[PDB]
RNA sequence: CGGCCGCAAGGUUAAAACUCAAAUGAAUUGACGGGGGCCCGCACAAGCGGUGGAGCAUGUGGUUUAAUUCGAUGCAACGCG
């Protein structure tokens, strides 16, 4: 998380550090566990992520294009 | 509007001076369809004010009438909820338009004489950043700068 | 009952708790005056159109006295 | 806290002194030069100034128990 | 991909920091299998050497102590 | 006083406000400047710029002990977070380094409910 | 209700009188959503000028009258037949 950069920085631009908790884990473990709500979001995040790969089969569209 | 882009109007340039800009501050404080009289005002406005500046038009309507166009003015952005004015920047055409009809507005009130003489006296006054039309300049400009937390 | 009323310095020897029913009737007015008082929070609560007197500029409504204040 | 409460017993309209020009300076050089403006029936206009600038000269001058010594001041 | 231990056929150790290091982020988190390629089987004894690791105070359970 | 050299300008950026304070190495306060304190009430203290006046604010009311270099620590999860520490680089101040200290915990403490 | 279990909350086994000609499942066409996406119109935004403020004209409700003829009476009736 820490960035010296010694001398010649002048320039904070942390986004290597900062893309890796806070952007996602503050935000989200403030409430809501319930503990079967995360099985069905991400039950359905998982499934909504296969068929993405089935529309990387949907090439074969002419559309006239 | 919503489909179509709108290209321009082109206005005839000013009689006594060929200028395009003097016709427009002309149609701005012409009201009832009275082209004759208001031609009548504006150069009398002009008449009284280039005797006092000194010069004819250069500083009588260029300088004096830059010293009160706003350069941010602010606009309503209701999306989700919302009820703030946002500051944005105002367009080179538009900051001219904007300060006519400021100069005219602010020579409707100040009741002295006809309205020769109750415009001739705001336009002196918007040379050195004293009348009212330049203080509604201020009025935009601070509440621009006030609310700049939004952009 | 006048129009204009000309009130040279109204809080001159007032109490504190008059100059708080004399802001009161000021606010409350609807017709004309001037005045010089030198307070700052009566200037500050209903002038709107200052002119400051100086022996070589003389400054005629520079706004709100707040934006006159903060730039001088 | 005392109640008092100034009404009007009638309206002005359109303005007040519309003034012009003073040129008012008691023995030394003018406190004021020119001093030209209006009211529209307009507010307030707190003059301010330090220990000895001529806001009560003024004051004296437009209401009539002075005059100045060139212009005039004219009341509605 | 997993080019860095399907051929050397073992079980990791906790003692092999020199490696450990390289499974690492800055944060001090382990790095997940997506982003690094490693098989499923020896990930879950890369998790388990790291955790004992720390108990060891051989590596940090964040990037400051 | 004591002409402290080197100092730490902690950030407590939250969703609500931001609270900005400089502090000597050895985590003894010297002054603070709240966003909320500045005459932000509401809304608007919430903002990255309402944020900047409270790091203005507080590089005086510190400037008596005259520092040069500064190390700053942000926490919470708000918007007044690199706002103010631009406004760092500009008030005077050298930052050496920034840092994020958060409380994150390792799954311990149970999370409030109340939002519906 | 009865039997059994239980400290209690209650669980389990489990009807009848009376009433209706329906209740229900999946799917289709619409309509609707403070569901989503795209598009249009003086729809909003940018401007000008009006109404609502007052005197009068006119029409309509009501009220009165012996009669105040009849019809129109959301937008699409009310200077309308
Ligand atoms: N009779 C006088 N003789 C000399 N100078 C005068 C006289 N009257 C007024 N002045 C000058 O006019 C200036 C402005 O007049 P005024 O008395 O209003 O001043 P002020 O000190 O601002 O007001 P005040 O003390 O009355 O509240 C004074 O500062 C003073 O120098
Ligand atoms: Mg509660
Ligand atoms: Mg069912
Ligand atoms: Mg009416
Ligand atoms: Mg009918
Ligand atoms: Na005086």
């Amino acid at each position: 998380i820490k960035v010296r950069e010694n001398e010649p920085f002048d320039v904070a631009l942390r986004r290597f550090k900062r893309s890796c908790e806070k952007a996602g884990v503050l935000a989200e473990v403030r409430r809501r566990e319930f503990y079967e709500k995360p099985t069905t979001e991400r039950k359905r995040a998982k499934a909504s992520a296969v068929k993405r790969h089935a529309k990387k089969l949907a090439r074969e569209n002419a559309r006239r294009t | 509007p919503r489909r179509r882009v709108i290209g321009q109007r082109k206005i005839l340039p000013d009689p006594k001076f060929g200028s395009e800009l003097l016709a427009k501050f002309v149609n701005i404080l012409m009201v009832d369809g009275k082209k004759s009289t208001a031609e009548s005002i504006v150069y009398s406005a002009l008449e009284t004010l280039a005797q006092r500046s000194g010069k004819s038009e250069l500083e009588a309507f260029e300088v004096a009438l830059e010293n009160v166009r706003p350069t941010v003015e602010v606009k309503s952005r209701r999306v989700g909820g919302s009820t703030y004015q946002v500051p944005v920047e105002v367009r080179p055409v538009r900051r001219n338009a904007l300060a006519m009809r400021w100069i005219v507005e602010a020579a409707r009130k100040r009741g002295d004489k006809s309205m020769a003489l109750r415009l001739a006296n705001e336009l002196s006054d918007a040379a050195e950043n004293k009348g009212t039309a330049v203080k509604k300049r201020e009025d935009v400009h601070r509440m621009a700068e006030a609310n700049k937390a939004f952009a | 009952k006048p129009n204009i009323l000309i009130m040279d310095q109204p809080t001159n020897h007032l109490d504190m708790e008059s100059i708080e029913s004399l802001n009161m009737a000021l606010e409350l007015y609807q017709g004309t005056l001037i005045f010089v008082s030198h307070d700052r929070e009566f200037v500050s609560s209903l002038a709107t159109r200052i002119l400051e007197i100086t022996p070589e500029r003389v400054i005629d409504f520079s706004g709100n006295y707040e934006d006159y204040l903060r730039s001088k | 806290n005392p109640f008092i409460r100034f009404e009007q017993d009638k309206k002005l309209f359109r303005n007040a002194l519309e003034v012009e020009g003073l040129t008012k300076g008691f023995d030394n050089g003018p406190l004021f030069k020119n001093l030209n403006l209006l009211l529209e029936v307009g507010e307030k206009l707190a003059v301010l100034g330090t220990n000895g600038v001529g806001k009560s000269t003024l004051l004296k001058t437009l209401v009539g128990d002075l005059q100045p010594d060139s212009g005039t001041v004219k009341w509605s | 991909f997993c080019r860095f231990t399907a051929e050397g056929v073992q079980e990791i150790d906790y003692k092999d920091i020199a490696t450990l290091k390289n499974y690492i982020t800055e944060s001090g988190k382990i790095v997940p299998s997506r982003i690094t390629g490693t098989r499923a089987k020896y990930q879950r004894q890369l998790a388990r050497a790291i955790k004992r690791a720390r108990y060891l105070s051989l590596l940090p359970y964040t990037d400051r102590h | 006083r004591k002409q402290v050299s080197d100092g730490v300008a902690h950030i407590h950026a939250s969703f609500n406000n931001t609270i900005v304070t400089i502090t000597d190495r050895q985590g003894n306060a010297l002054g603070w400047a709240t966003a909320g304190g500045s005459g932000f009430r509401g809304s608007r203290k919430s903002t990255p710029f309402a944020a900047q006046v409270a790091a203005e604010r507080c590089a005086d009311a510190v400037k008596e002990y005259g520092i040069k270099n500064l190390e700053v620590m942000v926490k919470g999860p708000g918007p007044g977070r690199e706002s103010t520490i631009r406004a760092l680089n500009a008030a005077g101040f050298r930052i050496t380094n920034i840092t994020d200290v958060t409380p994150i915990p390792h799954n311990g403490c149970r999370p409030p409910k109340k939002r519906r």
